[PDB]
């Protein structure tokens, strides 16, 4: 959590939003993911959002299916998933890391031992895809225990139990599914800053996003879609990955 | 909140992601309304009487257990229109689609039936009809997807993942997410998130019903057991549903085992299983160490879910219900036992509850018992498969 | 002498080697007993209502008449065991057998529905089923024929002639000729001689009976018509019998007209045959100047019968019933049109008579009827036959 | 009919019985057909028995049922069959020759049309198949109307009534198929001379039904046999024809 909160105090200082890249841990593979995640940050990267490779992903779209099929090719597993994120952490001590994660990973040797796992090597808020707030309790007591911010996604058909809701038990960011209002009443609920997510792929939404009063955006696909347009050149990769986040990042800064 | 408990014991809930909630109270709040209402019961009704052919018959076998104190009888949910029990609830969850104001029904299928039952009802009741299927399933299964076709429904091959049906109930969430508001997801088993695992029992509990009156007529008494197989749940829960509080009724699932518990290529989730949550709820599943979910298998294609329904993970748990396996060389031999002495083809689904029934018989063939299986289908499709293996040994 | 009379005005008779003519005295006799027994009609009916799954809905068809004053009701024998009415009068015959102190079952079949029949009831009953078929048909039949066989019949494939349907009838009656002591000549339609025609019929009534029940009740008054395709007769008579008295009633029956029948090749004896003997009754037939019988061709198998039974003959003669003709592009277009807007997929023979009652609504929309087609078998079987036609046209 | 009655009388007077051969015209071909038959007289036939080619033959067994076969490859139409009959009729004035039929082709183009062409061409008698005595009445009369014997044939499962309207109706000979009380009643109902069939394919048979108190046997299967296993030499053909005749005639002799 605290590192969010130390985040959005200082993008708030600079008048700036935060840009928020996704990625799947290992895809392609450990080696590339770990170069991809560095490039990511030296590029501005305000924040990470970290997928763990799921067998049956049912809120994910095809971009973002097919690269956790990239990473279980070159057998990626949630134990290696976390070795990755320590030495990631030990690389990039302030950075806020959120894993974009499914019930079942979480559920599968204990929630509390997950969240735990979380902590120890450094990870500051899990979103859990397919649990809504009203599954929610055991999953944001222990993220709470465990000092991780428990994220919650507030959609389009959002009504206003839920609005206080997400305000009440969320953490570190709401997450603002792709909406003025919706920023206002969230605002007025003390929510966690919003960051605006899906279909986030240009210069112009990241402005959009900050202008309507979020406190950044997120990206995905778009990313993705980086990575898998580049599978064969490593190299040029990592270039067109930066040059993209650098342009996503500026368009953030006041 | 909700108007109806999702959860049984332990298991269910609504694992969804956010944007499904509303689409799932919606649901619930029609069941609700649609359960009160005697115009809605009498529409149902007259569907499944007129149209499906209900009431299904209770046949007594009385050449398979000839020197035995066994008396089995058969439901015959094989005489169904469609040839399987599945048609039962996707009649009523169509009317619900229709009282919901909604024009469109996603469904998702894995050997096929409820693709078909889907389409047939979809085509009766004037809605459009797009059915998900994974890749693999849909190669294995070319009669049943030409069906769907004819039928008039949309069929959708699935080739994300293992390509098979947990895939596919994948990509009908998917897709009712974005479009809830004109389609109904017309689920084909007594599981994933509440209302469903509820709805589709309360769609298919005339099954056991039916059964308790006719067995009451002919016999004068309960049945000492009734068993069902258990792919997702539905055909055994819609058995057992009218039996639960009747104490003295031992209820009966049978999942399958495949080639062996042992060997690990079964479809025994309950019994062998680990609890997970997926698919919107919390049950036992077929999963890795790791926390993966892994396919089911059996010799038949539709005992293919790798979880099963809440609702039977909780009758367990209290001993309400026992649940055993039974392998694909002992449905094999039920099914062809069955053809052999009494004529009918059963589904290889059904096999494994007869093939269950006849090892209570064999195993004390002086315990006097009293017997129902569901025969939850009928077995022309099984035909080929069951040619080939037997071609295959000789 | 007979009992009953062997004729229908010219029609019928018992042109059998007179060393047949016992047997078909004896089972003349047995019948006769049998109709009178209130113990045979109780055995029979309680075989018909548990295990064949009688009585079988009557649907009423609302989206294929929309915009027409046309009222169309489906008699389901598509819901009976064994997925057509062929089931009915097997268990008849069986119950007959029995009676009479036979052991085994001879029967000959073309499409293989009778054969599959046949061999059911005989697993029911306990009965040494052997069933004769033309080699080309056991060819084109491999399910059916593997179906027969997982029941415990002895198939029986016929080289003689044509290695078709009336060969397969020549050697069942060579067959009977020395066995009729212990083995009883199951005969699969309403033809052949004297007493089949009328057993046939009997054993088949059930269907009219119900159907005149049923729309008194849903309709309160009787049909304008009622329709049912005629191979050998069997189906079309089982209707059309609790009718006949009925004179506001019409009686239809529609012969296959193949690829037309000025192409001849059809399958329209009745209506474009001539008088022969043959099969052991006289009756029209398909059959060259010279008088050697003919096969009869159309889309559905099941209504290769190349001749039709006296009833029919007779009825038509009087003018009591009026047949018709139906092309193979007629009766796949109602297949096709019942599969996606009813959600039933019809036997090819049945999507004749189907499409008869297309013809009748959509010639005079504003004609006001109530119709009743007989569905007489469900057409699971046929979806290969109708997908590799759709295929070759694109 | 009269052939018959002279024949009876005449073997009656050697204290003989006849031998009747059957086959079936135009086996394997018209001219070969034709041939066989002329050898079959001239080895000692007494008359002749005669399949006409069906297409549905339910009263003949397979080797029959092949040689009807065999006369359809050929082309044989009952149209060539009577220009057959004429033919042996011009060459052999006195010899019964009887047809074996089928309800069809004798209904055919009407039941008398067809008597009269039986008459017109010098057949004797016919025996129709599938017409029992229950059913034989208008066979019976266009027979009697063109001075042709209608034949019956008399089977084991034969009672009382039977025998004595197969006594009544019959002309020229009794069939009797395969017996000495049969004989004798049969005699006392003043039926025409009984023939025994069925199965008689040795010297021995012949005698034994002579001795039994019939006027004779008729042998099919047995005669078509020699046929259908020298189909590629014909002259051998005829050569063991001549021979099995010979063989079976003189065991009818005194
Ligand atoms: O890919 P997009 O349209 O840019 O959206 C980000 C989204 O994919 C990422 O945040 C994410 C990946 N998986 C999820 C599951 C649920 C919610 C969000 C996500
Ligand atoms: O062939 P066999 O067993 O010798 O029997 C003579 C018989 O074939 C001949 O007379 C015959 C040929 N076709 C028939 C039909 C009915 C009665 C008799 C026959
Ligand atoms: C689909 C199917 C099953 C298994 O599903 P349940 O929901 O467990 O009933 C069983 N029998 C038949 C015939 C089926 O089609
Ligand atoms: C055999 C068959 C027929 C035709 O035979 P009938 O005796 O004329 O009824 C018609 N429908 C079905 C389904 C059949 O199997
Ligand atoms: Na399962
Ligand atoms: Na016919």
């Amino acid at each position: 959590m605290e590192r969010y909160e130390n985040l959005f105090a200082q993008l708030n200082d600079r008048r700036e939003g935060a840009f928020v890249p996704f990625v799947t841990l290992g895809d392609p593979g450990i080696e590339q993911s770990l170069k991809i995640i560095d490039t990511l940050i030296d590029a501005g990267a305000d924040a990470l959002e970290l997928g763990v490779p799921f067998s049956d992903p049912l809120a994910d779209g095809p971009t973002i299916q097919n690269a956790n099929l990239r990473a279980f090719a070159a057998g990626v597993t949630p134990a290696q998933c976390f070795e990755m994120l320590a030495l990631i952490r030990e690389k990039h001590p302030t950075i806020p890391i959120g894993l974009l994660m499914y019930a079942n990973l979480v559920f599968n040797n204990g929630i509390d031992a997950f969240y735990a796992r979380c902590e120890q090597v450094g990870v500051d808020s899990v979103l859990v895809a397919d649990v809504p707030v009203e599954e929610s309790a055991p999953f944001r007591q222990a993220a709470l225990r465990h000092n991780i911010a428990p994220i919650f996604i507030c959609p389009p058909n959002a009504d206003d139990d839920l609005l206080r809701q997400v305000a009440s038990y969320g953490r570190g960011y709401t997450y603002l599914l792709s909406l003025h209002h919706l920023i206002e009443k969230l605002k007025e609920y003390h929510a966690a800053p919003a960051l605006q997510g899906f279909g986030i792929s240009s210069p112009e939404q990241v402005s959009a996003a900050v202008r309507a009063g979020a406190a950044g955006a997120i990206s995905g696909s778009a990313i993705v879609k980086i990575i898998e347009k580049n599978l064969a050149s490593p190299k040029q990769m990592l270039a067109e990955l930066r040059s993209f986040v650098s342009a996503m990042k500026a368009a953030s800064r006041a | 909140t909700t108007l109806l408990n999702p959860y049984f014991g332990e298991f269910g809930g609504m694992y969804v992601p956010q944007i499904l909630m509303p689409a799932l109270n919606q649901l619930e709040e029609a069941f609700v309304s649609a359960q009160k209402d005697p115009e809605f019961q009498a529409q149902f009704a007259d569907l499944l009487k007129n149209y499906a052919g209900r009431p299904t018959a209770l046949t007594k076998c009385q050449n398979i257990t000839a020197g035995t104190r066994t008396t089995l009888y058969l439901k015959r949910e094989d005489l169904l229109h469609g040839g399987a029990h599945k048609t039962n609830q996707v009649l009523g969850q169509a009317l619900l689609a229709k009282r919901m104001g909604k024009s469109e029904i996603i469904a998702e299928t894995g050997a096929g039936q409820h693709g078909v039952a889907s389409a047939l009802a979809s085509a009766l009741l004037g809605l459009k009809c797009r059915i998900y299927m994974g890749a693999k399933d849909v190669e294995r299964q070319s009669p049943n997807v030409f069906r769907m076709r004819l039928m008039g429904a949309e069929v959708i091959p699935v080739h994300s993942g293992s390509a098979t049906l947990k895939d596919a109930c994948n990509e009908a969430l998917r897709d009712w997410s974005g479009s809830y508001e004109t389609a109904h997801y017309m689920l084909g088993t007594a599981a994933g998130p509440h209302p469903y695992p509820t709805i589709v029992r309360e769609f298919q509990r005339m099954i056991g019903e039916e059964t308790k009156a006719q067995i009451l007529d002919k016999e004068g008494r309960l049945p000492d057991a009734v068993i069902a197989c258990v792919g997702g749940g539905s055909n055994a829960i819609g058995m057992f549903a009218d039996f639960i509080n009747d104490t003295s009724v031992g209820l009966i699932g049978v999942e399958p085992g495949g080639h062996g518990i042992e060997t690990g290529e079964h479809g025994a989730p309950l019994k062998h299983g680990r609890v997970g949550i997926y698919f919107g709820m919390k049950a036992p599943m077929m999963q890795t160490a790791d926390g993966q979910i892994e396919e089911s298998y059996s010799i038949s294609a539709g005992l293919d879910f790798p979880s099963v329904g809440p609702q039977h993970a909780y009758l367990n748990s209290i001993g309400r219900a026992d649940y055993v396996s039974i392998t694909d060389d002992e449905a094999l031999e039920a099914f062809k036992t069955l053809c052999r002495h009494e004529g009918i083809i059963p589904a290889l689904e059904s096999s494994h509850a007869l093939a269950h029934a006849l090892k209570m018989m064999r195993e004390q063939p002086e315990k006097e018992q009293l017997l129902v299986v569901n025969l939850s289908g009928r077995g022309d499709k099984d035909i080929f498969t069951v040619h080939d293996i037997l071609k295959a040994r000789g």
